[PDB]
């Protein structure tokens, strides 16, 4: 075994959602193995934080309409599936929004908690028409990997039912896109040698570097158990 | 609905001759394919009749059936439904194989129905006229059975029966092809 | 078998009496609390009858022969 | 809306009716979840009566097939409108347009036989994007009869019956609006008088 | 086979054929063995085609013939001859809720006939 | 999103659906550019000569 | 209350426990059929492939009754008689029901069909492990001509079977193929471009040799072997999929101005409104034909395919023309009004 | 009960009258107040049996011990509720 | 018109795209069609269709389970489904759809109770829709009894 | 992180060269991730020895015909390819076989070396027809790994090459046959949970649980470059 490891090179970095990683060098067919390999994990597994409940004062379920307001609650929460959020230290966050009078409400109307951060404040959630109208209502953000959808958390735990609380979708997982690339790494010698490319794209939360980190950290995690093991 | 097999073999010597279905030149269905697991009736051998090939009452497997395409026996007598003596029922061996297992029908088999169905489900699930010349596809002798022709002035066969068959014979003298030739016909030869 | 009962089709005959048979050795360890001959392998009592007339165990004949046995023995001891 | 269209999509979605059209135009007063109130212009204003003209929007309603309609405003708070402009959205139609369903992007080829015979192998994308996640609302009805034996009481005070079910019940025995409610939930407590008790 | 089912009789034999009856021709033939050994009056008879919906009205149960078709006239004509079924037949016996004589019923059934002869 | 089965189009005759796809694909195509204009803000002029 | 226990318990009864499936109509006795259970969350039935021709099962929202057998007589008749696996032949004809198309036959015919060079033409292998592990490797095409070294097992006057060694002619994907067929059968079986008209004869010959439990798994093995092999292609549909013949417009020129001088000839006097109907059927017939069979030679053909050197002529594997030769779905009749010419359309009354 | 054939003949007046537990006077059904049978009528209990199991009409004989036992009062007979489907 | 506008879109003329598997990450081995086809979600949910009993009510005079899922009703096992149960042997499985499953009250809950005892024997009898053809055959006036052993 | 790791549960050895490898409990998209990544380390990756160059006495081409031989020497060749060798200190070795006589010509008519360990003595090469008839050769075997035929060899090596040296394609790698399946592990509340079963096939030179044991150990040492 003329073992051969490749090293992190270029982080090209477009945007804080778009990365692109060029990774050398790579012995043939490992830009494959660990490309695909890679890609499903980052897609399936990837850790992050959502909003899981929210609870709109004089709302009591999200079919209702509420009145000073253009969106239906159902179209509210959409938006709030598509709020960007890092929690720091603590699993389980609930941060309070309180606005008032004509604007389009943005997420910096959220009470900036310590140890959150918003990474898109500018984010739409509501509208309010009338000036006499005022929104109140406390949005649970919690971490958790994958997809967790309201109808797969409506069969489970549901040790309390407090009318008034409703459960929305919450995509964990920050990546949107992964794709990789096996361009040519003209070695020194090796021309069978190869670099590989992964374009990611994330909302918010992860930072590519760190996700591609992780994703990493549960694949060895993975084949401890079949090294050891036997 | 009553037709039950009910007996094994009800030793009746009866069975219904079935030729090839050789109708418009290329053989339509073979007869290897139409007495294949059927029982045969009379000791039938081969050309020469002085030793016994087939027995009597024997379920025709594939491989009796390849021995009779090397001889080409073009005519069998073959035990049939129609023809068994049972009464309130048929005999196994009258039958012949069940077709759904690949050997010999079970007595109590419930054969009626299987027949009704078999029968009516291809009509309930199903729910070129340049025929001018005939041309013949491989050399031989023309074979004209039932036919009534009267010679014209061109010099030409001008036939005038209703049923015609013209045959394509070969060498050692087996039918091969069938051509229906119609009433107002010109033949060549 | 598991998958298929050809096999055990070929050792009784027809497939009508090999049902008759294997239901009436099925009913024994149902009811009776028969012992299988087999390995019972957390098999029903439906695929274990069919084992047993696979490998040549049970059969009409052999059963008739072992009911008689018991009816005699059980006549002896009411006499 | 459908990407691939005819163009008979606008047509059909203002003649249904479900879309509400501006009958006046003018520019709109106010917007809301609800309601669309329209300021009309002075060449179709008429002098008489106030010129202001109300679209009151049905909410989240029932179908006879027990499906959605909802109406929801296309135009915004201060938009400039025509006569037969589209005003606000019925339950199948994109801005004006009628739109039935949702479009995809789709690939012809084989998967390991999840498309055997015209069998969909669709992505679990859809199902996150919430596109085909569809609304319907059921009517059920209590009706509390006159018997020969006397009348049917609605009281949450039922015999035999758990306090998690009666949790969910208010004073008068009927469920509370917002709760959710699964299979063998009371919804309204009803209790028949009973002749004879023999046992 | 099953159109053709029955047969018209010519003459006398030891039963009561007379001119033109139409009976089963497994029924004569079972008659034409006893006498063959027997002797008595020999009967002529000749094999009739049925097509299917008259071959299932003439079979000798009344319970296939009832529920096959024109149930009305089937139950008047075998109240009048005062007509038994002896439930031989598949149909006759599912409607009676049954085994069938067929398939895994054949062999109980083949019991039963056999329990007619005693006991 | 979706993955159908080329075997349900030359039996069925139905070709219209092939040519919805492809035109549907051409539609996202255009819209797909206009989408990466309107994110690159990039000119009123430019978009409006596209 | 659905407890956790109860679900184990539940998965221990429908254990060898048989349930009937039946579809609407029950046409012949295998509308129904018996099967052993498997336990699935969902709200969905789900129906193995190969029967769906005895059922006319396609799942563009067919549904079906479920029967459970209670007694151990019922469950017996169930597991013998009526089980899927025993009712292989059909109670018609002695040809069989059961047996795989679709994407399974169309993955077959793709890796069975060897193209021209393509990658590694004219390599010598081991056996087909070599085979496999040189297509996987990705230094051959499935489709590569290659000489293989393969080893039959052919039966002989008793129950023993003889083994034979010898080099075959076929392709990489041929020989992969190979590893699924049984011990006893010819190499000649899988040797051809296999179709579903191939594999129907493959599996009956098979049951014929070796018998039932062999063909069981030989046919579960092609089903695997065809579905993961269909997905690793990937053949579609798309426009230019559905070629036009280039002579097309002159049989259509050709044949209308000669309909054109049969009408001019009518206001004549050689023509009834029978004649000239029959004159004018007679020609677009014949034309419809014509066009057919042009558009038939070049799609079926009509592959200029340039054989390390010069050029060759070979089938093409265009999509749609595999999709009609494999007999996967769509026929040369579909194929006629697709790419080629509609044709004479006739009236309600039968009239053209 | 387990039997070996099935006969059908014509009907006697008198076989008819024997199948009968009693000649149906009267149209009535029931009683439009007490939903019970009326007298001789189409529902009557003294002719068909007992509308609830081992219970005579007027009700002066309930539960399984009376068995059979006709009433005197109203002439109903205390045996199944499954007897109307057959007398 | 559609391949100008595909290549307005830079996309390929075919409109056929190499596509990847997203399992093993090799590509697919010839090109495939790729595109957007309006798709609809028709009425028929299989929420609404699965529907499944063991036992439940019975009908009124034919003493048969009811049909339909929203009267909780048996599937109807028609005499198309009879005959296919003839064809084959299965002579218990057919008694059982007409006695135990259907009519024989006394051994539809005579066999529940075997079945909780695990015996998984029949004991039939005699259908109620049987004896219902008898007394509306005797209101005709015909005379049919059944003749004993 | 409910993080969920999989152990090694059943190894069906059903022969040295075929073993059925059964693992559970697997999280959803893990059958395929880690089936597929071991399946292509397993072929391209596994690494090995193999006859690479032959010459034999009195043949100038691969595509002549010795006389007293009954196959061609294609054939030959063919059969040096399916020959099993292990190299224990040397990564090439250059093996001789001198035999005469009529007899079907077995590896163990090779001239031993200390450390060259020939796997299948009784493997065939050549059957020789008439008694007279001798054939020698000189057998290459290098190590390297995957599958290097001599179209891709000729193609990057293309240093010294003279006539007469035949070159035969070298199937480095041990493993054979190896295909991965997943099928659902009904687990204790997750019906989303998988079960991998690795049918691995090689030949008898490396071991199939020790060689899973080392494709494994390989993918975990490319992922020493990220870190954790
Ligand atoms: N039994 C029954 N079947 C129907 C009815 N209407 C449509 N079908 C069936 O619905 C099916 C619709 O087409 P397919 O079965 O897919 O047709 P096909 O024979 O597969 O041919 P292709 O469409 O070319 O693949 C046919 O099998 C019809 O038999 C009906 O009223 N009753
Ligand atoms: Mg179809
Ligand atoms: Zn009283």
């Amino acid at each position: 075994t003329e073992f051969l490891k490749p090293r992190l090179v270029d982080i090209e970095q477009v945007s804080s959602t778009h990365a692109k990683v060029t990774l050398e060098p790579l012995e043939r067919g490992f830009g494959h193995t660990l490309g695909n390999a890679l890609r499903r994990i980052l897609l399936s597994s990837m850790p992050g934080c959502a909003v899981t409940e929210v609870e709109i004062d004089g709302v009591l379920h999200e079919y209702s309409t509420k009145e000073g307001v253009q969106e239906d609650i159902l179209e509210i929460l959409l938006n709030l599936k598509g709020l960007a959020v890092r929690v720091q230290g603590k699993d389980e966050v609930i941060l309070t929004l309180n606005k008032s009078g004509i604007g389009p409400v943005t997420a910096a109307d959220i009470t900036h908690d310590g140890d959150v951060e918003i990474v898109k404040p500018q984010h739409v959630i509501c509208h309010l028409t009338d000036e006499n109208a005022s929104i109140s209502m406390r949005i649970k953000v919690q971490r958790g990997r994958g997809y967790v959808p309201a109808s797969t958390r409506i069969h489970s735990e549901e040790d309390e039912r407090p009318i008034g609380r409703l459960l929305v979708d919450a995509c964990y997982s920050p990546v949107e896109r992964i794709a990789y690339n096996v361009e040519a790494a003209r070695v020194e010698q090796r021309t069978d040698l190869d670099k590989l490319v992964i374009e990611m794209e994330t909302n918010g939360t992860i930072d590519p570097e760190e996700a591609i980190r992780r994703a990493a950290t549960i694949l060895a995690e993975q084949l401890e158990a079949f090294v050891d093991l036997r | 609905q009553d037709l039950v097999v009910t007996e094994d073999d009800c030793g009746t010597h009866e069975g219904i001759m079935m030729t090839p279905v050789i109708e418009g030149g290329d053989v339509k269905e073979p007869l290897r394919d139409r007495v294949l697991g059927r029982v045969t009736a009379e000791d039938v051998l081969k050309p020469g009749t002085a030793d016994i090939l087939v027995p009597r009452n024997t379920l025709l497997h594939e491989q009796w059936c390849d021995l009779l395409e090397e001889n080409s026996v073009d005519a069998v007598k073959v035990r049939s439904v129609v023809s068994c003596d049972t009464d309130f029922g048929v005999c196994a061996h009258c039958y012949g194989r069940d077709l759904a297992r690949g050997h010999i029908i079970n007595k109590g088999e419930a054969i009626g129905v299987i027949a009704a169905q078999s029968i009516g489900e291809p009509g309930t699930q199903l729910t070129a006229a340049a025929e001018s010349s005939i041309q013949v596809k491989n050399k031989g002798s023309i074979k004209l059975s039932n036919v009534k022709s009267v010679v014209n002035s061109s010099g030409k066969l001008v036939i005038t029966s209703r049923n015609t068959e013209l045959k394509l014979i070969d060498e050692f003298g087996r039918t091969k092809e069938s051509y229906k030739v119609p009433y107002g016909a010109v033949l060549a030869k | 078998a598991r998958v298929t009962v050809q096999d055990a089709v070929e050792k009784i005959g027809n497939r009508f009496d090999l049902v008759l048979v294997a239901a009436r050795r099925a009913r024994q360890m149902q009811v009776g609390g028969k012992d299988p001959l087999v390995p019972e392998e957390n098999d029903k009592t439906t695929v274990i009858a069919l084992r047993e007339i696979e490998e040549g165990l049970i059969n009409n004949q052999i059963l008739d022969v072992r009911e008689r046995q018991e009816q005699q023995e059980q006549e002896a001891a009411e006499l | 809306k459908p990407l691939v269209g005819t163009g008979m999509e606008r047509a059909v979605a203002v003649d249904s009716g479900v879309t509400a059209v501006a009958k006046r135009g003018g520019v709109v007063q106010y917007v809301d979840a609800s309601r669309i109130v329209i300021k009309v212009n002075e060449d179709e204003m008429y002098p008489g009566e106030a010129g202001i003209d109300i679209y009151n929007l049905t909410k989240y309603t029932r179908s006879n097939q027990n499906t959605c309609i909802n109406q929801m405003p296309c135009v915004s708070l201060g938009e400039p409108v025509e006569r037969g402009d589209v005003l606000a959205d019925g339950p199948s139609t994109d801005l004006g347009e009628l739109a039935l369903g949702q479009n995809m992007r789709v690939a012809f080829m084989p998967w390991n036989g999840y498309n055997f015979e015209d069998s969909i192998l669709v992505s679990e994308r859809v199902v996150q994007e919430d596109r085909f996640t569809t609304i319907h609302i059921q009517e059920l009805a209590c009706v509390s009869r006159d018997t020969k034996l006397g009348p049917e009481e609605i009281t949450a005070d039922i015999p035999n019956v758990g306090e998690a079910a009666l949790s969910k019940l208010d004073e008068s025995g009927i469920v509370y609006i917002g709760a959710e409610v699964t299979g063998g939930d009371i919804l309204v407590g009803k209790v028949t008088p009973k002749g004879e008790t023999q046992l | 086979r099953q159109m053709l089912r029955k047969a018209t009789i010519v003459n006398a034999g030891s039963s009561d054929f007379l001119e033109g009856e139409q009976v089963e021709y497994s029924r004569v033939k079972i008659a034409n063995r006893e006498l063959e050994a027997n002797g008595k009056v020999g009967a002529t008879y000749s094999r009739d085609l049925l097509g299917i919906t008259k071959a299932s009205l003439a079979t000798e149960s009344f319970i296939s013939a009832a529920s096959f078709q024109e149930t009305t006239r089937v139950l008047t004509e075998a109240a009048v001859a005062g007509k038994r079924d002896e439930l031989r037949g598949l149909k006759e016996n599912v409607i009676v809720g049954r085994l069938i004589p067929a398939g895994t019923g054949y062999a109980y059934h083949q019991d039963r006939m056999r329990r007619r002869a005693a006991g | 999103d979706i993955v159908l089965n080329p075997l349900g189009v030359p039996s069925r005759m139905n070709i219209g659906q092939i040519l919805e796809t492809h035109l549907g694909m051409a539609a996202k195509g255009i819209g797909d550019k206009i989408n990466a204009m309107l994110k690159q803000q990039q000119e009123v002029a430019k978009l409006r000569e596209f | 209350r659905e407890e956790a226990v109860v679900w184990d318990i539940l998965d221990e009864v429908i254990r060898e426990h048989p349930v009937l499936l039946n579809r609407a109509p029950t046409l012949h006795r295998l509308g129904i059929q018996a099967f052993e259970p498997v336990l699935i969350e969902g709200k969905a039935i789900q129906l193995h492939p190969l029967v769906c021709a005895a059922y006319n099962a396609d799942f563009d929202g067919d549904q079906m009754a479920v029967h459970v057998p209670l007694t151990l007589e019922a469950q017996l008749e169930a597991r013998a008689l009526m089980m899927s696996t025993n009712n292989i032949l059909s109670p018609a004809n002695g040809e069989p029901i059961i047996v795989p198309s679709q994407d399974v036959v169309l993955g077959l015919y793709y890796m069975t069909r060897d193209c021209v060079n393509a990658k590694g033409e004219g390599m010598v292998l081991t056996g087909p492990k070599e085979a496999e592990r040189l297509y996987r490797s990705g230094l051959a095409s499935l489709h590569a001509r290659v000489k293989v070294r393969i080893t039959e097992y052919e039966k002989d006057a008793n129950g023993e079977l003889v083994a034979k060694t010898s080099l075959k002619d076929t392709t990489v994907g041929r020989a992969i193929l190979w590893m699924i067929v049984p011990k006893g059968l010819p190499y000649s079986i899988v040797n051809q471009a296999l179709g579903k008209k191939a594999i129907s004869k493959m599996l009956n010959t098979c049951y014929r040799i070796l018998g039932l439990k062999p063909t069981v798994i030989f046919a579960d093995q092609i089903m695997y072997t065809g579905f993961a092999y269909a997905a690793r292609s990937g053949a579609s549909v798309g426009i230019d999929d559905m070629v036009i013949p280039e002579k097309k417009h002159e049989i259509i020129s050709e044949a209308e101005a000669e309909v054109a001088e049969i009408q001019e000839q009518f206001q004549s006097g050689l023509v009834t409104a029978g004649e000239r109907y029959n004159k004018v059927i007679d020609i677009w017939a014949a034309a419809n034909d014509r066009v057919s069979k042009a558009m038939m030679d070049n799609l079926q053909t009509e592959t200029v395919i340039n054989r390390d050197g010069q050029e060759e002529k070979q089938v093409s594997f265009n999509s749609i023309y595999m999709m009609a030769d494999s007999g996967a779905r769509g026929s040369a009749a579909q194929i006629r009004q697709l790419a080629g010419m509609r044709g004479l359309m006739a009236k309600p009354d039968g009239s053209i | 009960e387990e039997f070996d054939a099935i006969k059908i003949a014509l009907a006697s007046p008198d076989m008819i009258r024997s199948w009968s537990f009693g000649e149906v006077k009267k149209p009535e059904t029931i009683n439009y107040r007490t939903f019970k049978p009326e007298r001789d009528g189409l529902f009557c209990a003294r002719i068909f049996g007992p509308v609830k199991d081992y219970e005579c009409l007027c009700g002066k004989y309930k539960r399984l011990k009376h068995r059979g036992v006709i009433c005197e009062k109203c002439g109903v007979e205390v045996t199944q509720t499954k007897v109307r489907r057959e007398r | 018109e559609i391949k100008e506008l595909l290549k307005l879109g830079d996309l390929p003329t075919s409109g056929q795209i190499r596509l990847y598997d997203g399992r093993t990450g090799e590509q697919f081995e010839r090109p495939v069609t790729v595109g957007y086809m309006y798709m609809l979600k028709l009425n028929h949910l299989v929420d609404d269709k699965m529907h499944a009993r063991s036992t439940g009510s019975y009908s009124l005079v034919t003493q048969q389970p009811l049909g339909g899922k929203a009267q909780f009703g048996g599937q109807r096992f028609g005499e198309m489904e009879v005959w296919a149960l003839e064809a084959y042997g299965a002579a218990y499985t057919l008694q059982e759809m007409l006695t135990v499953k259907s009519d024989d009250v006394n051994g539809r809950t005579k066999m529940y109770k075997n079945i909780v005892d695990g015996n998984h024997q029949m004991e039939p009898g005699m259908p109620e829709s049987f004896n219902v053809l008898l007394k509306e055959i005797r209101s005709l006036g015909i005379n049919i009894e059944l003749e004993d052993e």
